[PDB]
């Protein structure tokens, strides 16, 4: 994400949101959390039609 | 008329090229220019590898007149110019392919290249800068017989241009006697 | 500065000579320099010639040797329009500038680019330190051709098509040693000759 | 995003002329091993040519469009490490201030 | 308050849609599966604002995982992929040195030439500009005065329709011959696994189409259809009168 | 969008494609000879009300 | 005369930002380089027009304001004022 | 393994056999010229590659703002600014080799510690 210098893996970096929802989230970790909630909304949105029609 | 032979005499001559900002050669390809006149100064030093552009005042001073020339090349091989004007006037070769070799001739070699530019300190610098960011059965029936005598295949077409008459007339007179 | 040059600035060209006169610009592709007034078989004759099948083209001795051995309508139409100016470049490079020595020995084809010639000009120091101003039109590279004695199409399909794991490696030297596709300098030389 | 913004494109041929003008080599002349190690100059994807000083040129156009003589949509990379340089005026891209 | 860039179409507020595509005119590679014979390819798009829809699609195909190491180059209209000595030989440039810098940058590295040897030993066969040029590529439409091939068609081809972007007019060929090497110098080093492989959801690589290139589409086929009937009706007045 | 659109790209891009002719000399022999009925038709600047 | 700057959506490979402007700037609550040539305006403005009317939204789940995001253009309210 | 082309057209001259001497003749394909070659080794395979870590080194990678800075100094010059980054060479099986480069003496050095 473009607010580091290059070359990093200090977990803050990476994505460790080591914050705590009482304390709300810096903008780096607010976005990494959009990202895997935004994973889980398109697995299930394909999931749903592959089963359904497997059931069928 | 002429030989067809080019022309040799003037390879051994120096020549050089000059890269040129846009404006500038605007300016230095005109017809009403191109008369013989000195509109500026060249200056080398004695070690060389510096030229200034010395511009008179010539050009009124919407340019500069201080024009750092930048030799872009100080040593340049396998270079000829050469000059094109008209001219005065298995074994199957093909003689004639129309090629028309006009009166070329060589006028030199080029050892250097150089680019004007001018000097930034110059007022009229860097303000073209902001500019370019600104920019009768029985006659018929005879004169009919002299007619496909001249000639047997006579068309309809034909027969109707040498008669201007009543067409139908015309077409009950042809077929009576022959086609 | 002081007088340490020749400060000759421009004499310009004259004009009434000018007109019915381009003068375009030569370049030469090789790594070693070449001077074709001193290399060339002289009379050199620059001609505009057409580049269908050259290896079996004239050589000037040859002809020279050879000369003196023998002494409905559809009624409607639209052109898409194109530039004037565009059109007839096309026109006169249809066929490139073709340089040659007498014999034939070493050949040079030019083309056009079209890269920066209007913004090139030239200046020439001439004998009484007069610096000639020309503004250059057009630039031509010339690159040496059939120096080696090319091979040509139909031959070259057999050998580029898939029937051999690889083509012979002195494939070349091996025709050469036949005899078939020489030089156009071999060429000429055999009728010199005979 | 709200501040989001959208490219409208400009003609390119103004900064292809003052890029030559400020030092370039046009590709027809140019040559590996007199140069090796020069920069390749693209826009909007054509090869212009390559140049030997990047740093100059970038920190140029740094200014020339801060001073507002290039419109702003236009956007310059320096890639350093691949010896790259890039200029895009296509309309159609997304910027954001900063 | 009412803020609002939209249409009123029958008395009801219609509103465009951006779009987007993937960027043209820009570089990409790709590693293809396994089982196909291909491995890597690399792709540029191309326009020229619209004329015919400019889609021009290029290609630079690889071949095997060895032996098979080929490159050949698709290109209309040319109905067989080509070795792209051909290719360079067709823009004009002999000498195989010459194509090597015209390939490779750094003359000290190597790997990159031995990577390159067999294309340069298929190569072997065409030592001359037009005897490259010749070369087949049908796909329509009737031949006119030829003997295989016009070399002015060939060459027609590889001015006008080639690579439709950096020029279209007559004489560019060493920068059509630099932007071809350039090309696979990018394929090849992504299959040297000394660069990695694109990425396609990359933003910057996407431009959003909006109001007014969806109505520069629409204007200019309307347009040409009206040209196309204005022709109409103007060679076929051949009676009276010029209406 | 729109108004980069209305402003240019349209004069452009009538611009681009305005020449239309049909300049008749004979398209065939004679017709004694004939002249070169230039039968032309372009487009000028354009106009938005 | 240069004080902000349009950024496309690449130069972002050749920059480098700062969240807060004093968050390296000089040299119980919330837990939180010297090269830096840019500094964005404020961090909130990575949100849409729906988003930015969550409050609070650093304080809860991703997917609930994907749902919010959702359900606010079925609200009802005014429109217009004609 | 390089590739010599020969001088008067430039192709590489390929191998070629002396059938009664047997030398290793570069013979140019093209024209005619002929040239020995200097060790009997020709084709190279190399079928395991491990280099191309330390790749890009232009003359100034200082420049660039988005590498990060550290605190070692260059055995040459001991200057305390440094720049390092990761190897260059990427794949699934590369290492975390740390490169130093440091402003002051232009200089390049690793810190492996086998
Ligand atoms: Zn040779
Ligand atoms: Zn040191």
């Amino acid at each position: 994400l473009p607010h580091f210098s290059k070359d990093d893996y200090s977990p803050e970096s990476k994505g460790f949101v080591e914050n705590s929802y009482l304390r709300g989230l810096t903008p780096q970790e607010f976005f990494f959390h959009a990202m895997g909630g935004r994973e889980g909304l398109i697995d299930t949105a394909v999931k749903t039609a592959e089963t359904g029609y497997i059931q069928r | 008329e002429e030989s067809l032979d080019l022309d040799l005499e003037r390879s051994n001559r120096q020549v050089w090229l000059v890269r040129l900002p846009m404006f500038l050669a605007e300016k230095w390809r005109d017809r009403n220019n191109l008369h013989g006149q000195e509109l500026g100064k060249i200056r080398i030093n004695k070690d060389g590898s510096k030229i200034t552009l010395l511009l008179n005042e010539n050009d009124n001073d919407s340019i500069p007149h201080e024009y750092d020339l930048e030799l872009t090349k100080k040593v340049v091989e396998n270079e000829y110019v050469f000059t094109e004007q008209n001219l005065k006037k298995r074994d199957r070769y093909i003689p004639y392919v129309k090629t028309i070799p006009k009166k070329t001739a060589i006028v030199g070699t080029v050892c250097h290249e150089c680019q004007v530019m001018p000097s930034m300190n110059d007022p009229n610098y860097h303000k073209i800068v902001e500019q370019r960011r600104n920019i009768p059965k029985k006659e018929i029936l005879d004169y009919l017989f002299k007619l496909f005598d001249e000639y047997d295949y006579w068309s309809l077409k034909g027969l109707k241009e040498r008669t201007r008459q009543p067409e139908a007339h015309l077409k009950e007179c042809l077929d009576k006697v022959a086609t | 500065d002081p007088n340490e040059y020749n400060e000759f600035p421009l004499r310009a060209i004259p004009k009434e000579d000018l007109e019915n006169m381009r003068t375009h610009l030569l370049k030469f592709q090789s790594k070693k320099k070449i001077n074709p007034v001193t290399d060339f078989h002289l009379p050199v004759r620059l001609h505009r010639k057409d580049t269908r099948n050259l290896q079996f083209q004239l050589t000037r001795a040859e002809i020279v040797q050879r000369q003196k051995e023998i002494s409905l309508r559809r009624k409607t139409r639209q052109l898409k329009v194109l530039d004037e100016n565009a059109k007839k470049l096309r026109f006169e490079e249809f066929y490139p500038w073709v340089m040659e020595d007498f014999d034939g020995y070493n050949t040079w084809v030019g083309s056009y680019e079209a890269g920066n010639s209007d913004s090139y000009v030239l200046l020439s120091v001439e004998d009484d330190g007069s610096f000639t101003m020309i503004p250059a039109d057009k630039v031509y590279k010339f690159t040496a051709r059939n120096k080696y004695a090319t091979l040509t199409i139909d031959e070259a399909e057999k050998r580029m098509d898939k029937k051999s794991g690889e083509v012979p490696r002195w494939l070349m030297k091996h025709l050469d040693n036949i005899g078939t596709t020489t030089t156009r300098y071999d060429r000429t030389r055999r009728k010199l000759k005979a | 995003s709200l501040m989001s913004c959208i490219s409208v494109g400009t003609d390119p041929m103004p900064i292809i002329t003052f890029l030559s003008e400020w030092g370039m080599e046009p590709l027809e002349d140019y040559v590996p091993h007199q140069s090796p190690d020069a920069t390749r100059v693209f826009v909007n994807g054509v090869w212009h040519g390559v140049h030997r000083n990047p740093a100059r040129l970038m920190e140029t156009l740094r200014t020339l469009r801060r001073k507002g003589d290039i419109n702003p949509e236009v956007s310059m990379i320096r890639d350093i490490r691949e010896k790259e340089l890039k200029i895009f005026t296509d309309a159609g891209r997304v910027y954001r201030p900063l | 308050f009412d803020m609002g860039g939209y249409f009123i179409i029958n008395g009801s507020e219609k509103v465009l849609i951006a779009q987007e595509r993937s960027a043209g005119n820009i570089v990409q590679v790709f590693k293809k599966a396994a089982p196909s014979p291909i491995s890597h390819v690399a792709e540029i798009r191309s326009a020229l604002e619209k004329g015919s829809r400019f889609i021009s699609t290029l290609q630079v195909k690889l071949y095997g995982r060895s032996s098979a190491r080929t490159i050949k180059a698709t290109l209309p209209y040319i109905k067989q992929d080509i070795p792209i000595v051909i290719i360079f030989r067709a823009l004009g440039i002999i000498p195989d040195g010459e194509i090597l810098e015209h390939i490779c940058y750094d003359v000290n590295d190597w790997q990159m030439l031995e990577m390159l040897k067999p294309c340069v030993e298929d190569g072997f066969v065409i030592q001359d500009r037009e005897t490259a040029l010749d070369f087949i590529g049908r796909r329509g439409t009737a031949l006119g005065i030829k003997k295989e091939k016009r070399i002015q068609y060939a060459k027609d081809i590889l001015q006008k329709e080639f690579l439709p972007h950096i020029t279209q007019l007559e004489g560019f060929e060493s920068r059509k011959a630099f932007f071809l090497g350039y090309m696979i110098n990018r394929l090849l080093l992504c299959a040297l696994d000394r660069k990695d492989q694109d990425d396609r959801d990359h933003f910057g690589k996407k431009r959003l189409d909006l109001a007014g290139p969806l109505l520069a589409q629409l204007f200019k086929t309307l347009f040409k259809k009206l040209t196309k009937d204005i022709f109409r009706y103007m060679q076929r007045t051949v009676e009276e009168a010029h209406d | 969008s729109f108004n980069q659109f209305v402003d240019y790209t349209l004069q452009d891009i009538i611009c681009e494609d305005s020449t239309l002719i049909l300049e008749q000399l004979a398209q065939h022999t004679t017709e004694s000879d004939n002249i070169s009925r230039k039968y032309e038709i372009s487009f000028g600047k354009i106009y938005v009300t | 005369e240069g004080l902000v700057e349009y950024i496309d959506a690449e130069e972002e490979e050749s920059i480098l930002i700062a969240m807060q402007p004093e968050d390296l700037e000089p040299a119980a609550k919330r837990i939180r380089a010297t090269t830096f040539t840019h500094c964005e305006i404020h961090p909130s403005m990575i949100l849409g027009v729906a988003a930015s009317i969550i409050p609070f939204p650093d304080h809860n789940q991703s997917p609930r304001n994907t749902y919010q995001s959702a359900m606010g253009k079925q609200a009802m309210g005014v429109f217009l004022t004609n | 393994t390089t590739f010599r082309f020969c001088r008067d057209c430039n192709n590489m001259l390929y191998p070629r056999e002396d059938k009664e001497n047997n030398r290793l003749l570069f013979e140019c394909r093209t024209c005619s010229y002929v040239e020995e070659a200097g060790s009997p080794l020709v084709y190279r395979h190399e079928l395991i590659t491990n280099i191309g870590e330390t790749a890009g080194v232009v003359q100034d990678i200082g420049s660039d703002p988005t590498l990060p800075r550290s605190d070692r100094e260059c055995p040459k010059c001991h200057s305390r600014e440094n720049v390092f980054f990761q190897s260059q060479q990427r794949r699934k099986d590369t290492s975390m080799v740390l490169f130093f480069v440091c402003l002051s003496c232009s200089h390049i050095f690793t810190s492996d510690q086998k």
